[PDB]
RNA sequence: CCUGGUCCACCCGUGACGCUGAGGCGCGAAAGCGUGGGGAGCAAACCGGAUUAGAUACCCGGGUAGUCCACGCCCUAAACGAUGCGCGCUAGGUCUCUGGGUCUCCUGGGGGCCGAAGCUAACGCGUUAAGCGCGCCGCCUGGGGAGUACGGCCGCAAGGC
RNA sequence: UAGCGCCGGCCAACUCCGUGCCAGCAGCCGCGGUAAUACGGAGGGCGCGAGCGUUACCCGGAUUCACUGGGCGUAAAGGGCGUGUAGGCGGCCUGGGGCGUCCCAUGUGAAAGACCACGGCUCAACCGUGGGGGAGCGUGGGAUACGCUCAGGCUAGACG
């Protein structure tokens, strides 16, 4: 059903009289490679607990990606903080031309041919968030049609 | 299920410091205080109540929230005067949003209703005997109405969205329809079914909240006569 | 040169059966057959999660290590495939499937691809009549891959084209066992091939 | 004095929609009117009419939005998610029919002004002309 | 007394006469410079007392330039809102200064604070924008070397650009 | 005939011994002061193969001079302020011109190269033939929404 991908895991530290106190951050992608993708970022005392928490959170955050012959209905450029993502539609045979973060998402989203580009802050966390916002914003001829029918 | 000249209260409420959004529902300001346009109060009732009956005559569970100490009694009654649960005292963080958790409190309250009526009542010195005394006490004060909910309500009937803002926000988040009696100092856009009118003055809080339970009953066919809250209206 | 050396070791590193010996790779001995862990003093220790990079690298190797082509030629072919029309991944595979040494393999004139290659460089093969000793020679569609009479009487050719009797062959091909000749009918359609390779990943190893 | 009146209108519209106004006025001009004519036909606005504010000619631009949404922030989606001025005084932008751009794989439009009049990229392409790429809208 | 700017009302006159602005010219706190004058108090330098391990300081007693006026020069600064100017557009609340009105309030110009949408790395900004846009100028392009060297222009000099 | 580079991360490939902030490595981050996957060696491994590394240099990644495609409160960045020259920019309506702009046709745009197809050398590199595109500019004809210019008009900017 849903395939999970781990974007990254960081160790993060905090301070107390005595020393440092770690936590673990986990960014996890989940999708059915059939138009549904979810992002999840969970943290916990230990990695596993974190990951699991991430996965659990991903499923809580789903996006309905309007796949088309394997690509996206058009181009969007989304800015999440200092990270900017650029998604450009492509023909078949192209493949998923993207950095690891946007890829993992696009792939589990069902996207198969797409032109991508990371601009601004390359921060994986905000890039991944930038992506979901991009996809989430994709519209369709029918969608526009609906909106401008009035 | 009617009445138009209900100017017996409502309208004109909350000094000038409003919320421009609620401006659509305002008639005018006289000697300070915005006066809610009743013609519209009506219009909204019609639509809101519809949503109510429809979801009422379908076995819909509705949670009533009215902490405003002002109309803090006119709520539990009409609530109890229907299956409907209620939050009378204070709204807690997670009622709906952390429901699976806060439910453990209820699945603990009825858990004490037990002990406080068995052979174990006389156990452990007052030490562990008094800890569990207060244990109940409070629960029964906060979870008196939240007792009934066994799953997120199909809707929420808030009396003052602004006051009961945390609640509304949780409905919203969980796509739980939000019905609410609101006025001049609130963000209508957050109320799915608005009952624009006096958010204060028990008289007005009664007239509406009351009739709402009427239509709830009438819809559930079990037709009933007047309500016993008209007493606290003094 | 083209590798030359411990081969059922590549099989092991790639963790899958690569047929670089034809026979024996079917017997209870291809090593992949009982001893599946990669070669070297470390092959049995628990493996660490491979980097996306590692995957494509290994994936490209798997595919290339199959046809015995050099990174050089492999790369050039892929580039040609990219520039060409049609879904590159597909086109790439077909282009590889068009190498003469390979056809000589598909047709069975030889057990393995390496053996096949030698049969080409040694002139035992013919294309439309004239002999061709270029393992990398690209076969067009309609060409007649064959054995040169002067070679039809060699013990190896015999055992080989014999074992081919009754044995069926790729749908994009055709074989006349007695005439020791076959035909390259069509560029194999991707679906016709059943290689243990996800070529999409290869296209990606070369995009980086 | 307005510096770029078309840009003004483009912005007045942009702004007004972000706060979901019913309508919004803009000082009138044939040219602005002509663009509106397109915004309307393409269905980005419920349309527009000429009003006379405080004695002077304006153009009520009736805006259009999607429907109330679920969860928090029920504000409707925008019909006009984007509207950018392109050619501008001090960097005029022209294009040949061969250079007319395609806004969002067709899901959007580009309004250019041509000697055959103010057209969309579709219309322009049809009449086979090009011109000053006025703005982008989607 | 002489003189600049500016705000409101009336809607009276002109009829796009507008915005910005490289260079130019003018102004530009303090200290400093030149000539003359002035000099109560203060006070670089300096002369001493004390403190201290020392005390070329902080504390105390003195004290010159200077601080003041005139005329000329210098042109710098955390010269700050560390936020160039103009215009249009985008919830409100509250305090305040100044004007007009039908004056328990409406309307205009200014000063504050909170805050819609939105913006922002965040802090924050938010009709006095750091929002949404157009016009023009100025300026940045990792740190140290260095605001130095050289050259040029300016200045009596110190130095400035 | 088989060799060369590499195996701490970036970056594909790991263990023993030696050494002991030494000797040494090093593209960046860094590694060595007695357990070093980072030093030297060895076994083993990855990569490529008549090559493989190194050094230098150009473009890339670098939207890191940002036209596409950046910025300036506190990160580097608003000129100390004004006045104002050149210059850049310019409210609403009408008409003339048609300079910018757009359109059609035509000339030009050598060959080679690049791209596509087919063909010759057993293949390929290499080469042959044929095909297609092409900005810019010249010429002729045309359009007039926007910019421009000329003429008239207006009052919402500005000034009085
Ligand atoms: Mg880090
Ligand atoms: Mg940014
Ligand atoms: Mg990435
Ligand atoms: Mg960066
Ligand atoms: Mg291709
Ligand atoms: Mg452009
Ligand atoms: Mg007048
Ligand atoms: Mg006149
Ligand atoms: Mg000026
Ligand atoms: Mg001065
Ligand atoms: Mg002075
Ligand atoms: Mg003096
Ligand atoms: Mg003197
Ligand atoms: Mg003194
Ligand atoms: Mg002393
Ligand atoms: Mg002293
Ligand atoms: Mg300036
Ligand atoms: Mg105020
Ligand atoms: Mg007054
Ligand atoms: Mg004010
Ligand atoms: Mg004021
Ligand atoms: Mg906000
Ligand atoms: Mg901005
Ligand atoms: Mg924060
Ligand atoms: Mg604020
Ligand atoms: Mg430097
Ligand atoms: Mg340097
Ligand atoms: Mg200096
Ligand atoms: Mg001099
Ligand atoms: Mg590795
Ligand atoms: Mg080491
Ligand atoms: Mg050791
Ligand atoms: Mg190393
Ligand atoms: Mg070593
Ligand atoms: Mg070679
Ligand atoms: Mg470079
Ligand atoms: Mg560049
Ligand atoms: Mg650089
Ligand atoms: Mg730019
Ligand atoms: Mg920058
Ligand atoms: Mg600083
Ligand atoms: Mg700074
Ligand atoms: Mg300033
Ligand atoms: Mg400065
Ligand atoms: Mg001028
Ligand atoms: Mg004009
Ligand atoms: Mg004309
Ligand atoms: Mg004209
Ligand atoms: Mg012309
Ligand atoms: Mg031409
Ligand atoms: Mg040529
Ligand atoms: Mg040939
Ligand atoms: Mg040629
Ligand atoms: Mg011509
Ligand atoms: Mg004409
Ligand atoms: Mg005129
Ligand atoms: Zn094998």
């Amino acid at each position: 059903d849903f395939e999970e991908k781990m974007i990254l895991i960081r160790r993060t530290a905090r301070m107390q009289a005595g020393g440092r106190r770690f936590r673990f951050g986990a960014l996890v992608v989940v999708g059915d490679r059939q138009g549904r993708v979810g992002l999840g970022f969970g943290k916990a005392p230990e990695v596993p607990l974190a990951v699991q928490k991430a996965g659990y959170y991903a499923r809580r955050n789903m996006v309905e990606v309007p796949l088309q012959n394997g690509t996206i209905p058009h181009e969007i450029e989304v800015e999440f903080g200092a990270s900017k993502i650029v998604l450009k539609p492509a023909a078949p045979g192209t493949g998923v031309i993207a950095g690891a973060v946007p890829r993992a998402i696009l792939e589990l989203a069902g996207v198969t041919d797409i032109l991508t580009k990371e601009l601004g802050s390359r921060n994986p966390i905000n890039i991944a968030y930038a992506t979901m916002e991009a996809l989430r914003q994709l519209r369709t001829k029918a969608d526009v049609e609906r909106l401008r029918k009035g | 299920v009617k009445e138009l000249l209900e100017a017996g209260v409502h309208f004109g409420h909350e000094r000038k410091r409003w919320n421009p959004k609620f401006a659509r529902y305002i008639y005018a300001e006289r000697n300070g205080i915005h006066i809610i346009d009743l013609q519209k109060t009506m219009e909204e009732l019609e639509r809101t109540f519809r949503f109510i009956e429809d979801l009422a005559m379908r076995g819909g569970t509705i949670l009533f929230v009215g902490t405003k100490k002002q109309a803090q009694d006119i709520v539990r009654m009409e609530a109890e005067r229907a299956g409907m649960p209620y939050v009378n005292q204070r709204w807690l963080g997670g009622m709906l949003t952390n429901f699976k958790t806060i439910s453990q409190r209820v699945h603990r309250l009825e858990e004490l209703e037990a002990l406080f009526a068995s052979p174990e009542i006389e156990e452990r010195p007052k030490k562990e005997q008094v800890r569990l005394k207060h244990e109940l006490e409070r629960l029964q004060k906060y979870l008196s109405g939240f007792r009934l909910l066994k799953r997120l309500p199909d809707a929420i009937f808030v009396v003052d969205p602004t006051k009961e803002a945390i609640a509304v926000r949780e409905a919203r988040k969980l796509f739980i329809p939000v019905i609410a009696l609101a006025d001049t100092d609130s963000d209508p856009d957050l109320v799915d079914y608005i009952i624009p009118g006096n958010d204060d003055a028990i008289r007005s809080i009664q007239l509406i909240l009351s009739r709402a339970v009427d239509l709830i009953i009438q819809a559930r066919g079990g037709v009933v006569e007047p309500s016993p809250s008209y007493a606290l209206v003094q | 040169g083209r590798y030359i050396g411990p081969v059922c070791r590549l099989c092991r590193r790639e963790g899958v059966k690569l047929y670089l010996k034809g026979e024996r790779c079917y017997s209870p001995k291809c090593a992949m057959e009982r001893r599946p862990y990669p070669p070297g003093q470390h092959g049995q220790k628990r493996a660490r999660r491979p980097s996306d990079y590692a995957v494509r690298l290994r994936e490209k190797q798997k595919l290339r290590r199959i046809y015995g082509i050099s990174e050089r030629q492999f790369r050039n072919l892929f580039e040609e495939a990219s520039k060409k029309k049609g879904v590159t991944g597909s086109v790439f595979l077909g282009l590889l499937e068009s190498r003469l040494d390979n056809v000589v393999y598909r047709l069975g004139f030889a057990v393995s691809r390496r053996q096949a290659r030698q049969l080409v460089r040694h002139g035992h093969i013919t294309v439309n009549g004239r002999r061709v000793d270029l393992p990398s020679y690209r076969v067009r569609p309609g060409d007649e891959i064959a054995v040169a009479e002067k070679s039809r009487n060699l013990e190896l050719i015999r055992q080989n084209l014999e074992a081919m009797k009754g044995r069926k062959v790729g749908p994009w091909l055709s074989l006349d066992v007695e005439g020791m000749k076959g035909k390259f009918l069509r560029l194999p359609d991707r679906e016709d091939l059943a290689l243990p390779v996800n070529e999409q990943l290869v296209i990606e190893f070369y995009s980086r | 004095m307005l510096t770029d009146p078309i840009a003004d209108m483009l912005t007045r519209i942009r702004n007004a929609t972000r706060v979901y106004k019913e309508s919004t006025d803009v000082p009138a001009s044939r040219f602005k009117e002509e663009i509106l004519r397109i915004l309307a036909r393409e269905g980005f606005i419920k349309g527009y009419e000429r009003v006379d504010v405080d004695g002077k000619p304006y153009l009520r631009v009736y805006l259009k939005y999607g429907p109330r949404r679920q969860g928090p922030d029920p504000r409707p989606e925008q019909v006009i998610h984007h509207i950018r001025r392109i050619s501008k005084p001090g960097r005029r932008v022209y294009v040949g029919v061969k250079e007319i751009p395609r806004v969002r794989r067709g899901l959007g439009i580009a309004i250019l002004s041509t000697s055959k009049g103010v057209l969309t990229d579709r219309e322009a392409r049809k009449l086979g002309v090009g011109g000053e790429l006025i703005c982008e809208v989607w």
